[PDB]
DNA sequence: TTTTTTTTATGTACTCGTAGTGTCTGC
DNA sequence: GCAGACACTACGAGTACATA
């Protein structure tokens, strides 16, 4: 009969649980969205969530003796039950019915389950383009450029990220309207171009996915579906069918100014301005000079905040207003010891990039204050 | 269990083809030659009174926007498309119980998949059944949705009160009212159920359970099933004619009546039914006030029927065209002050058989 | 500061979009039609980027940091969109359009819908900072004196043959509900391609949708139309209008009646309607209801309207639906009342 | 009489048995015939007066529901399933106070759990 | 208002600005309540945040020029001002009319202010008693009675917790009704038994306060208010008056059943098997068997939960039901190694009681059985 | 001071015993029936008019409950359990206002906690 | 053509924004 | 450490509805 025999051990199965419990989360769309499947098979198991646009499947391989079956459990209740048990106990489970029987050493819990059958399924699919990169490549990338992305706009192209392929390089794309940022990295395989979205909670799943170690990661495009290997770990996630401008486009093509600043002074000197800032409008001004940087910001409380930086520049003088938000997360985001800064007119885009780094690009759009 | 199998007539019986919905001629003909000519609004809001096939209808509606055979008034079984709407499985049906699912996050999430293409439909369809329930922000949301909808997505509203829906939204989705069935479409489609099941059945029986129903078709087939249950397995006009007494609500019109006949033991019997099915006297009194009330207003103009008595009129035209408003008025003082003495009386139930004692000795009956 | 109609107001966009537009009245059907089509035609000028925020005490007030005129980096084009509540702007909204309009540029445009504003928030200061930048559009129901002119245009413009008695028939049926009048015609040329309209069909494809207000009914009973007012009547009570707003919509009238008939034995009714300030519209109407109706009448009707308040405000029960109606039929082409039914 | 538990007559005598309910024959009828027939229908509502009978009634329907000797009319004493039912103890007769319970987010928590199959009872009763 | 020039520095404010900081801002109910109360006087610096029920102020060694008064500054603007300057950097405050000029180098900030009589300040009164207790053991009887303590209960005995003293030991008491947690320690001072009565978010600022440093924590007991004392910080709030309920009244009269055990086995074990509780009780039924222990658990879902704990019991079998978040909460705090349990009967309240020593006791009631 | 404010006679001659009742023995002796014998109930429900002395009843029956000398007719003033419930301080007589809680969020809070086991007392008087 | 128009006291849900609290994760 | 993140839970406010 069908029988979920299995016998593991909570280190190889802490892990797994952790990474495909992530996706799922409380309220789901429907009762069996909330459970993780199982499917022992062959000799290994296959630990499957999903949210109706994502697909994380994680394998584990067996030892002990088992039957191949497949079927539902809880979430969270399961992935408490193996995290709880003691370091390096094992773990059986069993199928009763319809009643999941999980048992270490003397500790036994039945946990309801659900018919496997009901669990909705991805379908098969050719992949279009494959990539090779390494971890610190695609995190660098996704940390990069995910900070600007769109958050709930009534344009759903805003709310992904774009992929844009060309021969040996990479680079993501994320915009609201407001912010655009773009980081591009080199490859050791030649591919052809092509620009792919992918939404807001399949590159955090991305993110979280890839691990610390020095394993390759492998990517899939197709047609309407993006899909990565990282181990034994798969995530597959749906696409959008967007447009996207040219980074080029967006950024000043002929830049006017060129100003070279320490990056940490300049976080400390926003995040000062910031406090006195209105807290819903947030927003500074900066006037420069050939040292004088000066950042102004004043609250409805009649609290002024004016502060000067120490800034090489040889330029004209000029007054350019922005929210201090995306300026900080923009310097938070390049991580760098020195930030150069491009400025064409007050009601022209303005241009930020590491000092001595052209892979990471950033431009702000300042408001009128 | 060790009882074959037996399925709810309720749910049984729900239409798969437009020619099995009973009634709502307008709305099926105005669906099929929409579909026929290709003109598609983006929203359809359906509207009307419990159990008229609100839900069904818009369930068909979607299995046929999907049909594989091309979008028809009557979608083919065939399709692997249909099998899975008739299953409840179906990718590109999205199916949300909007009386469950009213916060703004649930909402917004199975919004926000509006970006992606149907799986294997040619429209993604959105069936949000009970929409009148529904927080403000989550209307902000679906109206978002609605004013720039993608070619691909049709909605399929469903409610029973659309006067809770927003304007908004009614400005932007074509409504489609359904009328309360007709007795003798249900009773028709009652005969036909009861013929196409293995059940016996009687003419009389047949009418009484369609006029026990308000014109709602869930109604009369769980009356029908409750009937079979309490029938012995068959629908016999004595067993059903108890249970709907034993059912039987209106008193206060069977009161009036009695009372205005002068039928003493008529009266003593429906007060004594009225007793033993546990009502509140306060409530029945100022209920026969009411209608009594109503007849002696409609005999000065038959446009005081309204709409409530739809389901009552035909009993009062005859009530008010055949008592002289002077004795309407008599009855009238005497339950007034009835109901003004009630609560110092004994137990009311006693009070009320008193005061409708004082009503029937002004007749001269005997 | 430009005023228009609805059929106007192509001419107004296919001249060229002003700095705002305000969308005021009570008509949700030409309300609708109104925006969508300032929002057509700002698309076809180049408006891609849509919001819209309903002005409410506890909404979100994003709008005024909104306006970043930082678009550029798409540079997609901004249409903003406000819906008033149902009584208008409060002060606090009204400092809010302020410093809304206060940031209006040339590449937002504004949209500005709700219920049509009164004299004392007609020179609010924002609308004020409006003028010459904006263009207002009256949309207010037509009355069903010409209710079936405005139904047959849009018959018309359907390229639809609407029979006489099918427009009595929806004017009858559908009065104060524009929309469900749109509905109908699109109903009902889905029911019939042929495109003809005849009395069979419109009669089974129509429902007592119908909106009404306490004006409506008041001036029912002053034209003494039993059969509208009971009708009236029955649709406020089903759309769940309190009775409190019928009982002194009815009251004002009916104490002026009585003060009116009171006087007239002295004054000319003409004179007397110009010291109480009646209006052109009601003028010849309470005449007639004055020349229609006897002291006697006035005081059974001031009389029921007590017993009603009473048993509304001490007893808290729900019969005032019934007692409303014998008050109705109390004062309409000989009321044959009676006297425990009311007394 | 034997039982020092002086336990009230209003608790100690809930009926047993479809013999043991006094009256409301119209109610007993039914279910008796729905149930040895068959056709359970999916809701029960029970409206009556005070004092009537309107939860011990359900109590038998349960019974006689899931038990031992599968769908009855007669509810045995004699299966753990009618015992565990009458202490109040048994897994699958969730009894909801709705008085208790009433909000929507315990009516949605309820509904979240409804398709989570039963344990040890053909059915599950709510 | 005399101008107001501080000339600080950052390392000597940071703390005790974190320290004054405690229950400021967050829900503001009146204006004048205000942000903080800045005093400068005989070369010292009174920091002093209130609660409108509760006060505490720091002093800060003024080593340079001052001059003396009173004013305030708001709260959060402050605190994220000093926070975010540059490490050791000065801050130099100017005063003129009601604004507050910051500058620290080139940065400049403008503040708002309220006049310092407008505050709200406690009545000053004469102490009771007074105690000069170590801070380890303050800790150690806060940290052993904290979480006991009700949650908005109508008996408002239960909102707070008891300090009394009975020669040279010091006994805390904590209740709310279903827990009790009581914790004696020595003193070594002798003072009459003056019982107080400390509200909850009292203690969370006494628990605040605390460094585990070697400075004694003096107190002031009052007759309706309380006063505290941590180097150069000075605290002081009001009590809730009444009795506590009478804790050997609540003890077991007839401890006769004996169990002991290891915390660590009990706690994951209790740990695992509320998982299965009920959510909304979490209720679970122990069997004491021969040096033998059974927990079980069920939840509306009908899942089921067993655990066996291997233990030395020399009395009879028993069922007691008792909730299993207070037996969590009781050994979180036991940080020892070996726990006994005296139980009467399985109706009877369970004392859980540290093996090495008495120290501290807890007492729970069970739930129906 | 003996009174430290005014003891108003409506609050000092509270009865303490079954005898300081001042005739309503139609009650009494249904209750001293039903205490001395095994019939005890889990509801009573005293009703009549203003000041007649249902609460003191009410009160003299918890007294009598959860005396120490058992299931007594006559309480025991020397009881401990009595000398904390003719005061207040008593952790198993829970007294509640009604019309000062009316609010169902109280009632749902004290029907959560009532299933706790009663500390010290045969029974948990509401 | 234009404005016209409300009865409170007490209570109970419902839903969203903002903050307070825990805790734990690679930071 | 560890504080931010992130969850998670609670509380106020605005809104809708019920009963008397
Ligand atoms: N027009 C109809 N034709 C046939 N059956 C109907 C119709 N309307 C209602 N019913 C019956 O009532 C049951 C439930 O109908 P449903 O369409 O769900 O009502 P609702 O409008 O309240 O969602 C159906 O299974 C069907 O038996
Ligand atoms: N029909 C009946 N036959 C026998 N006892 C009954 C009947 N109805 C009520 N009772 C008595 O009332 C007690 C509780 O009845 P219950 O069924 O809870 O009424 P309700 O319908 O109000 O919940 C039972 O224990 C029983 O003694
Ligand atoms: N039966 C009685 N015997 C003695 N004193 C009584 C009696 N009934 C009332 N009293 C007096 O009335 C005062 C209030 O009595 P109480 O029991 O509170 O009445 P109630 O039933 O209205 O709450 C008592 O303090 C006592 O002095
Ligand atoms: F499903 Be229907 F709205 F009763
Ligand atoms: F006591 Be019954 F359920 F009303
Ligand atoms: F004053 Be008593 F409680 F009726
Ligand atoms: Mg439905
Ligand atoms: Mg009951
Ligand atoms: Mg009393
Ligand atoms: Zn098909
Ligand atoms: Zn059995
Ligand atoms: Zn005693």
């Amino acid at each position: 009969g069908p029988h979920m025999k299995f016998t593991v051990e909570r280190e190889h199965l802490l892990k797994p649980l952790q990474q495909v419990s992530g996706p799922l989360g409380g309220r789901p769309t429907l009762p069996i969205l909330g459970n993780l499947l199982l499917q022992v098979a062959d000799g290994t198991l296959s630990l499957t969530g999903t949210d109706l646009e994502m697909e994380m499947v994680a394998r584990v391989a067996l030892v002990q003796p088992h039957e191949p079956g497949a079927t539902t459990v809880p979430a969270r209740k399961f992935f408490d039950i193996c995290r709880g048990l003691p370091e390096g106990a094992e773990i059986a489970v069993q199928l009763e019915g319809e009643r999941m029987l999980v048992r270490s050493g003397r500790s036994r819990f039945s946990l309801s389950t659900l018919p496997a059958a009901d669990f909705p399924n991805l379908d098969d699919w050719q992949s279009e383009v494959e990539f090779t990169l390494p971890q610190a490549t695609m995190k660098r990338l996704i940390e990069a450029t995910q900070f600007s992305m769109a958050h709930q706009d009534v344009r759903y192209y805003l709310n992904g990220m774009l992929f844009e392929t060309e021969g040996e390089e990479l680079r993501t794309v994320a915009t609201d309207g407001h912010r655009l940022a773009v980081c591009s990295m080199p490859i050791g395989q030649s591919l052809p171009s092509h620009s792919v979205i992918v939404p807001r909670k399949g590159v955090i799943e991305l993110m979280r996915m890839l691990d610390g170690g020095d394993n390759p990661l492998r990517v899939q495009i197709g047609s309407n579906n993006i899909r990565a290997h990282v181990g034994d770990f798969i995530f597959t996630s749906k696409l959008v069918d967007g447009r996207f401008p040219d980074y080029r486009r967006v950024l000043p093509k002929n830049p006017d100014k060129h100003l070279e600043a320490g990056c940490d002074l300049l976080k400390q000197a926003f995040a000062r301005a910031a406090i006195l800032s209105n807290e819903k409008f947030r927003g500074v001004r900066l006037y420069v000079s050939e040292n004088q940087l000066k950042i102004t910001a004043n609250n409805p409380e009649q609290e002024e905040a004016e502060e000067i930086l120490d800034v090489t520049y040889s330029g004209a003088e000029m007054e350019i207003g922005f929210n201090v938000s995306y300026v900080l997360d923009v310097l938070n985001a390049l991580k760098c010891e020195n930030v150069r800064m491009m400025l064409t007119d007050s009601v022209s885009s303005v241009q930020i990039e590491d000092a001595a780094s052209q892979s990471a690009a950033y431009v702000v759009m300042p408001m009128r204050l | 269990g060790p009882h074959m199998s037996y399925q709810v007539l309720a749910r049984k019986w729900r239409p798969q083809t437009f020619a099995d919905v009973v009634g709502q001629e307008h709305v099926l003909t105005a669906l099929a030659n929409g579909l026929s000519l290709g003109r598609i609004h983006h929203a359809y809001l359906f509207s009307g009174t419990r159990g008229v096939g609100k839900t069904s209808i818009a369930r068909l509606l979607a299995k046929g926007l999907n049909c594989e055979t091309g979008i028809t008034a009557t979608p083919c079984g065939v399709c692997d498309n249909c099998r899975e709407i008739e299953q409840g499985r179906f990718v590109d049906l999205i199916e949300i119980d909007a009386a469950s699912r009213t916060k703004v996050e649930d909402t917004r999430d199975l919004l926000d998949n509006v970006q992606y293409a149907p799986a294997r439909g040619r429209f993604k369809v959105y069936l949000i059944d009970e929409v009148h329930m529904l927080s403000r922000h989550s209307f902000n949301a679906l109206l978002k949705t609605l004013e720039e909808p993608p070619e691909h997505v049709k909605f399929l509203l469903a409610t029973t009160d659309p006067q809770k829906l927003p304007v908004t939204i009614l400005s932007r989705c074509l409504q489609f009212h359904l009328k309360a069935l007709d007795v003798e479409q249900i009773r028709h489609q009652l005969e036909h159920i009861l013929n196409e099941e293995h059940i016996a059945h009687e003419p009389r029986a047949l009418q009484l359970l369609a006029r026990a129903a308000e014109g709602s078709l869930r109604d009369a087939l769980s009356l029908t099933d409750q009937a079979i249950a309490s029938g012995d397995g068959q629908v016999s006009t004595q067993a059903v004619s108890a249970m709907l007494g034993t059912l039987d609500d209106d008193q206060a019109l069977s009161l009036v009546e009695a009372m205005v006949e002068a039928n003493g033991e008529r009266v003593m019997a429906l007060i004594n039914e009225a007793a033993a099915r546990g009502i509140e006297w306060e409530a029945l009194l100022v209920e026969m006030l009411g209608l009594l009330h109503r007849i002696a207003m409609v005999q000065l103009s038959p446009a005081a029927l309204g709409n409530d008595m739809a389901a009552i009129e035909l009993r009062m035209r005859e009530l008010a065209r055949t008592i002289p408003p002077t004795d309407i008025q008599l009855y009238y003082q005497t339950l007034l002050i009835g109901r003004k003495e009630l609560p110092y009386a004994p137990d009311r139930r006693m009070g009320v058989e008193m005061t409708l004692l004082r009503a029937l000795a002004f007749h001269p009956r005997m | 500061m430009i005023r228009l109609y609805p059929e106007q107001l192509r001419a107004q966009l296919n001249e060229g979009l002003r700095a705002a537009y305000l969308l005021l009245g009570n008509d949700p059907l030409l309300l609708q039609e109104s925006q969508d089509a300032v929002r057509q035609v700002a698309a076809a000028q180049g408006f891609e980027e849509h919001h819209t925020f309903s002005i409410d005490p506890n909404t979100d007030w994003n709008a005024i940091f909104s306006l970043c005129q930082a678009m550029s980096l798409f540079a997609s084009r901004q249409t903003l969109l406000l819906l008033l509540p149902e009584n208008g702007p409060n002060a606090a909204i009204n400092e809010q359009l302020l410093t809304l309009t206060g940031l209006l540029h040339d590449d937002l445009l504004l949209i500005v819908r709700g219920n049509k504003l009164s004299k004392a928030q007609e020179n609010a200061a924002w609308f004020t900072a409006l003028a010459n930048r904006s263009v207002q559009v009256t949309c207010q129901t037509p009355e069903q004196a010409q209710l079936p002119r405005w139904v047959a245009a849009r018959a018309k413009q359907l390229n639809l043959e609407l029979d006489d008695a099918a427009n009595q028939v929806l004017c009858y049926c559908y009065e104060g509900n524009l929309l469900a009048l749109a509905q109908a015609l699109e109903r009902l040329s889905l029911l019939w391609p042929d495109g003809k309209l005849t009395l069979p069909r419109v009669e089974q494809a129509v429902n007592d949708a119908a909106h009404f207000t306490p004006f409506h009914w008041v001036d029912a009973l002053l034209m003494g139309k039993s059969k509208r007012a009971l009708h009236i009547l029955q649709q406020l009570r089903l759309e769940g209008s309190e009775p409190v707003i019928l009982l002194r919509t009815l009251q004002r009238e009916l104490l002026l009646l009585v003060n009116l008939k009171r006087q007239s034995a002295h004054t000319p009714l003409r004179a007397l309607f110009d010291k109480h300030r009646v209006w052109q519209n009601r003028r010849g109407m309470m005449g007639e209801a004055l020349n229609r109706l006897s002291q006697t009448q006035l005081r059974q009707a001031v009389q029921l309207l007590t017993r009603t308040e009473l048993t509304l405000k001490q007893d808290y029960g729900q019969s005032v639906w019934a007692e409303l109606e014998g008050l109705s039929l109390l004062l309409c082409h000989k009321p044959l009342a009676d006297v425990f039914i009311d007394g």
